[PDB]
């Protein structure tokens, strides 16, 4: 996209070294840095824990440009076909990631930012409803912040 | 699958 | 301010989380990503290595709202006042970090924003003049990334 | 002082 000013994005990287360091000593800069942080420590773990029984999903889907977004939405559906749970949504989380890895490992960047917006769309239309009425974004970081 | 794997193991993840 | 859309909020969360994920395999989202992370990294080192160096230097200092932007404004003119170099643009960020941390220990949250804002302008101002003539933020990124 | 501190301890993280 076109240009932004070199001071928006200065203000950006400052922001977001002080986010880190504040949440280090249990401070946040906003709920949105306190999400964030909490959500990469928990892909991390979930990663840690449990990547060795599904270590060969990305790759069973043989993504290519033409399909996959299918393999996306089919993976998705089924992740959350008999109901949401914040685990669940954790795993949709390190689901993604690992496809925009598997996206670049085949030389197929183009879709990091596909799987991106496919990602927020779904995360706007199907869980965050669900996460509103279940605690909110508060209980997502009590429940996997500072672990 | 690793459906029902990326399954239990979300699951396995619920707090 | 004012509020934004739930739908920019859940865009940014998702891309914040795809960053993290492709920086540890060695890809980034992009350059803005990648420096951030770098200098997460570069910044856990730096406090890390100098810890005792922070130990007296924050103490020193006595912040108050009055005189948080005195100080700040001091530390930084004589850290630079002889050359930016790619380790002092980091004790550069290490330091505002501190001074946030510290504010908010004494219970002078309202110095954090205000912090912030004088890091970001000095940066825009002074430091990145420097990065733009001296390799980049791509240079950045492959001396303390990786 | 804890000034050319900060100065020695930026220039050896210099790379």
């Amino acid at each position: 996209g076109p240009l932004g000013s070199m001071s928006q994005s200065n203000r950006e990287l400052v922001v977001d070294f002080l986010s880190y360091k504040l949440s280090q000593k249990g401070y946040s800069w906003s709920q949105m840095a306190a999400v964030k942080q909490a959500l990469r420590e928990a892909g991390d773990e979930f990663e840690l824990r449990y990547r060795r029984a599904f270590s060969d999903l990305t790759s069973q889907l043989h993504i290519t440009p033409g399909t996959a977004y299918q393999s996306f939405e089919q993976v998705v559906n089924e992740l959350f076909r008999d109901g949401v749970n914040w685990g669940r949504i954790v795993a949709f989380f390190s689901f993604g990631g690992a496809l925009c890895v598997e996206s670049v490992d085949k030389e197929m960047q183009v879709l990091v930012s596909r799987i991106a917006a496919w990602m927020a769309t779904y995360l706007n239309d199907h869980l965050e409803p669900w996460i509103q009425e279940n605690g909110g974004w508060d209980t997502f970081v009590e429940l996997y912040g500072n672990n | 699958x690793a459906x029902r794997x990326l399954x239990k193991x979300g699951d396995a993840f619920n707090r």
